[PDB]
């Protein structure tokens, strides 16, 4: 009685992608973004907008006949930050509140094992 | 007798009724889920967790209203939600979120500003990110940050009004969004090198527009 | 999850209540008096329109309701409710017994058109999404047999 | 005048304070409660006192201005109306029935109609029906 | 503007519910110093005076005193300009 | 009934234990650190009027101990109580600031309420007509008397320093003081 | 008839 | 009923009872009682309109004074005590009494003692729940016992089952009227049966009946004229006089008086009776003296309360003294106490009113008058 998803959430610098899919991932079930949600580039990245994405993601996964899902969180990861932001975190909250049954949470950020040069150079960034 | 004497006020039915104008009519009909989390919690802050644990549950199994334990064969915290009980659906990720701070390294009370709160978020990143610092330079910029007695660092969360947690060259930061974002960036422009007085003296100009608006 | 009565010639909102959960199945009896809610929980409600109360609170099917039929007539004692889900499943509630009288599994996928004819028993068209239209006929006895099964070659919305 | 001189939990905090600004650039942003609590002082002042005497149902002022009607003469209504306090002169103006046929305010304007013409005691006779207008 | 550089013993959420709830602790230097001046101002003017000088001197509180008589209206004090 | 400056009301009454006077009931003021000064008591309506140091009175009813109301004249001890025959009237006095109130706690009217000069009074003056009497005092404070009744009307407080002189005008409608904070 | 010990240290809390 | 026809008449908005062109016109007496009475339940305002109370009288077809108890009953499960009373006086009294049984065989007379012993537990003070008691009491006789319940309690039989099936129409007739589903509710007996009624809602129970016969209240005279008749310990309960409240006030008092029946359970009491006690009627039956049939006692402010819907009932101004302030809210609101009257106004002398305790109570000021609100 209880059909399972996995909400697949992508929380970036700039943006939060809220995914959601069948197990296997191959089909997609619904996919909102913070872009979707704000009239303002500067907010894309902002928790407010992950949550918007993430309630129109729940209402959509219920219409369809999903009712629990499998939270695989992740960063941009590769020679960038590893950790997700909080817009992720603030689209799993949201999740919760919608309604929907979490069943699992597991960070799947792509880790290098030896990874090339970063973009910033030798004196840094990120000023 | 004392001697100093005078002298409140004022089933369901199996069938059904047929109105006037030909429609039925029947009888009245007779008149959160369980959910658990898990969060393991390393060596290091363990011992932390023993002797401050006396203040932690009670605020998660009280206010939260959640079903609180946890296993000491795995070394990991849990929660469930009790459906009995339990009446707020976000409780039960809020309680993980708290239980996650104090995993980070953050103060207990400090912790507690989670659960108290909707709108606090825990901010992570590393040294190399910024730049790719090694050996003595290493070192130099993780005292940069932290400062002569942690003066550098309670001077950002006095300042920027977060919490910042320095693990070796692991950085946590915890408050409001714009709070925690401000932070970053004084901590980053010490970790590129910016001398940590004239740092102290961009906090000061932030800091008064803080308490403007 | 709320259900809102709507009466046009007074032009307010007579009635509000709250379903279990969302639904995206309604249907009202020719003679306009009784509605029913479909939930993906399984759960169906029927409500008097007029009075705006639940009448009848059935949770028997397993997936979300995708087919709500009434069948009625003015002056009689017939009322009965016909319910597919999407698992290929109808079930026929009695509202006057207040109980399933025949529960269905021929289709395969969601049932979305369903229909109650009298025969002078009553005659059932279920068709689903599997391209297919089944016809039964049944009473209220323990009576329910499948006459014709009509491969329409098209995916059957409503029949 | 001379009247006396007179957190949750879960605390609802949002906006700029917490750092929310995206909330405040879209746009997005107790009276009853006072008057809900003034409701109960007065129920708390109503349980504070039970007196439990019997009272008449006419106080003595009224019963003469019944009485004077039904026998013209108000000179024991003037009487003892100049003899109340200010305060319990003015309770009782106020207290006058205000319904059809309003007999009761009828008399009390013959009272001091008859106080005007013994022309004594004018200027109490005069500021009665003053409070009688207000 | 001096910024702190030591530990808040004040926690996150006490800033919070601070916030939730011109500055009280100024007025009370202002009522303290009012009290000395009064406590300096009578031991000069004792010293000074060449006579008897006295010593300066919840719940509903009845006002002992009234700047103006009771049966007088504040209406009744404003000129009609002012209106 | 028999109180204390500790804030304690005992009610004796002679009965068997062979009969002998006994504490049947004790009724205790909670004042947090105010202690009870004067004390009066009426019996013919069993009104308790009791005076605190630290500047408030009581109106108690016995022997239920019903706090009928509770008052402050101010932040001085409440030296001396009295009560009228009928009962109505609470006459209260404060040494310190010289003050006298009667209370009307039926209606909670003041009948009357006077403060006197902290000071010597520096100067008088009277109204052209007599019919009003103005007091200077080195407090710096100005009062406006009746001399008919004998009361103060109105006091006024804008003068820092002690007011040394005070005149009327030929009309009567002003009236003019001059104090040594050095304004007029 | 009638009218006729640290709480949850190892179990659930 | 008299008050039946206007009622009904009053509910199709029509304004002129006493003119109105009847083709068989009841007396003008009647028509003007019946206005008052049917006020006297609130169902006509003081202009005589009809109320909300009254247009679900006009529903009910009942008479409009056993209309009343019915509609008031929908509070604490109460509805099948009144229901079980309503049966029972509608039909008749299933008491055969000591003077039919001709017992006035010692021992017969002594099982006759027994059995309103039995039935006597729900109040001491009350007839209407006695009859309460044994219709409760037959729904769980089973069916072979009813004769032998029958003979054992001097009890009529045929009677009985008679009120059995009148609670059961009559709890679907409020049921449907009520109920959200009217026509839908089908009674069942499981619904009639129920446990004894708790002490609050024996008191719930007498002040329902009070409802009803708010006019028929009837005053000890040793309460409102001390002295007037000599009242005494010695004094047998039969024998102490009462005085209705709309009884007009002849020149000797002793005229109006009535006394309590020998039958009511208040005769063996032996103790005062009750300074207020409600009546069903009153009978000449017996030369020496009128009668009543005396159904529940009251007290002072459940009787206010009942008569607080109704006209019968005036408010004094409000109260002044030690502890007596009137706690005011705006120009239209105020909290304080008033001594509320009962029956006749102080300056009507015609009839025979008298003052009830003082309580506390909300007005506010309508059209100029402190319309009370709610007793606080």
């Amino acid at each position: 009685s209880q059909v399972f998803g996995v909400a697949r959430i992508y929380a970036s610098f700039n943006d939060t992608f809220v995914h959601v899919t069948d197990l296997s991932g191959k089909e997609t079930i619904a996919r909102v973004t913070g872009g979707m949600k704000v009239k303002a580039d500067r907010d894309e990245s902002s928790p407010y907008a992950a949550m918007l994405a993430a309630q129109d993601v729940a209402a959509k996964c219920k219409e369809v006949g999903i009712t629990a899902v499998h939270v695989k969180i992740r960063a941009t990861g590769g020679t960038r930050t590893k950790t997700p932001g909080p817009g992720g975190q603030a689209a799993l909250r949201a999740l919760a509140r919608s309604g929907l049954r979490i069943g699992r949470i597991e960070d799947v950020t792509p880790v290098p094992s030896d990874s090339t040069r970063k973009k910033g150079g030798r004196r840094g960034r990120r000023l | 007798v004392a001697p100093t004497a005078l002298k409140v006020l004022l089933h369901e039915s199996k069938t059904v009724v047929v109105d006037d104008q030909g429609k039925p009519r029947f009888t009245s009909a007779s008149k959160i889920k369980f959910e658990s989390r898990k969060i393991m919690v390393p060596p290091h802050r363990m011992t932390p967790l023993r002797n401050s644990w006396t203040k932690i549950y009670p605020p998660l199994v009280e206010h939260l209203k959640l079903q609180v334990r946890m296993n000491l064969k795995t070394k990991s915290v849990e929660l469930r939600t009790n459906p009995k009980f339990t009446t707020d659906p976000g409780a039960l990720q809020k309680g993980a979120d708290f239980i996650k701070a104090f995993t980070l390294g953050f103060d207990l009370d400090d912790s507690i500003a989670l659960l108290r709160l909707d709108d606090l978020y825990i901010e992570t990143f590393e040294v190399k990110d910024v730049k790719t610092l090694t050996g003595d330079h290493l070192s130099r910029a993780i005292g940069r940050i932290a400062g002569k007695d942690g003066k550098t660092k309670f001077a950002i969360e006095n300042a920027t009004r977060t919490r910042i947690v320095l693990a070796d060259s692991k950085i946590h930061i915890l408050g409001g969004f714009t709070h925690i974002r401000m932070a970053r960036e004084s901590v980053v422009s010490l970790i590129l090198g910016s001398p940590p007085g004239k740092v102290y003296g961009n906090l000061r100009t932030v800091a008064s527009r803080l308490k403007e608006r | 999850q709320l259900l809102k009565i709507f009466h046009l010639k007074t032009g307010k909102v007579v009635r509000s209540m709250k379903i279990s959960s969302p639904s995206y199945i309604l249907d009202a009896d020719s003679t306009s008096t009784l509605l029913a809610v479909g939930g993906t929980d399984g759960s169906i409600i029927v409500v008097d329109i007029e009075n705006g109360y639940i009448t009848h609170s059935f949770k028997g099917h397993g997936g979300t309701i995708s087919s709500l039929k009434f069948y009625g007539q003015l002056n009689s004692k017939i009322w009965l409710l016909a319910s597919g889900d999407t698992n290929g499943m109808v079930k026929v509630w009695d509202l006057v017994k207040r109980k399933c009288l025949h529960t269905l599994q021929e289709h395969t996928s969601a049932v979305r058109g369903l229909d109650i004819i009298e025969v002078p028993s009553l005659n059932l068209l279920s068709g689903g999404r599997d391209d297919i239209i089944n016809l039964w006929d049944f009473n209220m006895k323990k009576k329910c047999k499948l006459l014709k099964t009509l491969p329409v070659n098209q995916q059957v919305e409503s029949c | 005048r001379s009247k006396p001189k007179e957190l949750p939990f879960f605390l609802q905090l949002s906006g700029e304070k917490v750092g929310d600004e995206a909330s405040v650039r879209e746009g997005i942003a107790h009276r009853r409660d006072q008057e809900a609590q003034k409701k109960l002082d007065a129920e708390e002042q109503m349980n504070k006192f039970k007196v439990t005497g019997r009272l008449g149902f006419e106080s003595h002022f009224t019963k003469q201005l019944r009485e004077g009607s039904q026998s013209k003469d108000y000179s024991s209504l003037l009487a003892t109306l100049i003899n109340f306090s200010p305060a319990a002169v003015d309770l009782e103006i106020r207290s006058l029935n205000s319904f059809e046929p309003f007999d009761e305010i009828v008399w009390f304007i013959d009272a001091l109609t008859q106080g005007l013409k013994s022309n004594k005691n004018f200027e109490l006779y005069e500021t009665f029906m003053s409070l009688l207008f207000k | 503007f001096e910024l702190s550089d030591v530990k808040s013993s004040k926690s996150l959420a006490e800033i919070y519910e601070d916030d939730y709830t011109l500055s009280e602790e100024l007025q009370k230097a202002h009522s303290e110093i009012s009290e000395l001046y009064a406590n300096l101002v009578y031991k000069l003017d004792v010293l000074s005076s060449v006579h008897f000088v006295p010593k300066p001197a919840e719940t509903p509180t009845i006002s002992m005193e009234d700047a103006q008589p009771l049966y007088m209206s504040n209406a009744s004090s404003l000129a009609p300009q002012e209106i | 009934y028999t109180v204390s400056k500790d804030g304690a009301v005992f009610v004796w009454e002679f009965t068997k234990r062979k009969y002998s006077w006994r504490i049947t009931k004790k009724h205790f003021f909670y004042a947090n650190q105010a202690k009870v000064k004067c004390v009066t008591f009426h019996p013919a309506t069993r009104l308790l009027a009791v005076g605190f140091t630290s500047g408030e009175f009581r109106l108690y009813d016995l022997p239920d101990f019903t706090l009928i109301q509770q008052l402050s004249m101010g932040q001085n001890p409440v030296n001396t109580v009295s009560v009228n025959q009928t009962g109505e009237w609470l006459a209260f006095g404060s040494s310190k600031l010289g003050q006298l109130l009667v209370y009307e706690w039926q209606s909670e009217s003041y009948i009357l309420k006077q403060q006197g000069h902290f000071d010597s009074t520096n100067s008088l003056a009277y109204s052209p007509d007599g019919s009003r009497v103005v007091t200077a005092s080195e407090d710096g404070k100005i009062k406006v008397w009746d001399i008919t009744s004998g009361f103060c009307l109105a006091t006024f407080e804008e003068h820092t320093s002690s007011v040394t002189a005070v005149q009327f005008a030929k009309r009567g409608q002003v009236m003019f003081s001059s104090s040594l904070d050095g304004t007029v | 008839n009638p009218w006729l010990t640290l709480p949850g240290w190892g179990e659930w809390a | 009923p008299v008050e039946s026809i206007v009622l009904q008449m009053k509910s199709m908005a029509i304004h002129n009872i006493i003119n109105f062109p009847f083709p068989t016109p009841p007396d003008r007496v009647a028509l003007s009682k019946a206005i008052q009475l049917l006020q006297y339940l609130g169902a006509l305002d003081n202009k005589e309109m009809i109320t909300e109370d009254g247009k679900k009288m006009s529903l009910f077809p009942l008479s409009p004074r056993f209309s009343k108890m019915l509609l008031v009953s929908d509070e604490k499960a109460c509805l099948p005590y009144i229901v079980a009373i309503v049966s029972a006086l509608s039909v008749g009294d299933p008491f055969i009494n000591e003077f039919e049984l001709g017992i006035n065989k010692k021992e017969l007379r002594s099982k006759f003692y027994k059995s309103r012993s039995q039935f006597s537990k729900l109040d001491k003070f009350s007839d209407v729940f006695r009859l309460l008691s044994v219709v409760s009491a037959m729904d769980y006789v089973p069916k072979e016992q009813k004769e032998i319940f029958m003979k054992k309690n001097f009890l009529r039989g045929k009677l009985m089952e008679e009120i059995v099936k009148l609670r059961k129409q009559l709890m679907y007739i409020i049921k449907s009227n009520t109920s959200k589903e009217n026509i839908a509710v089908v009674i069942r007996n499981e619904d009639l049966k129920s446990d004894i009624p708790s002490v609050i809602q024996i008191k719930l129970l007498k002040q329902m009946i009070c409802a009803g016969f708010v006019d028929h209240v009837a005053v000890r005279a040793d309460v409102l004229f001390p002295d007037d008749a000599k009242i005494t310990n010695r004094t047998s309960i039969i024998n102490i006089p009462y005085i209705p409240v709309l009884a007009t006030r002849t020149p000797n008092i002793e005229d109006c008086f009535v006394y309590i029946h020998p039958t009511s359970i208040l005769n063996n009491l032996g103790e005062m009776p009750p300074k207020y006690m409600l009546y069903y009627s009153l009978h000449l039956g017996g030369n020496n003296k009128t009668r009543m049939n005396t159904l529940c006692d009251i007290a002072s402010t459940p009787l206010a309360n009942i008569a607080r819907k109704g006209l019968l009932l005036t408010y004094s101004k409000p109260l002044t003294g030690q502890g007596l302030k009137t706690v005011n809210l705006s120009p239209t609101e105020r909290y304080c106490y008033v001594v509320p009257r009962f029956g006749s106004t102080v300056d009507n002398d015609l009839k025979i009113g008298w003052d009830l305790n003082p309580i506390a109570v909300h007005q506010k000021k309508q059209k100029g008058q402190w319309t009370v609100i709610k007793f606080i």
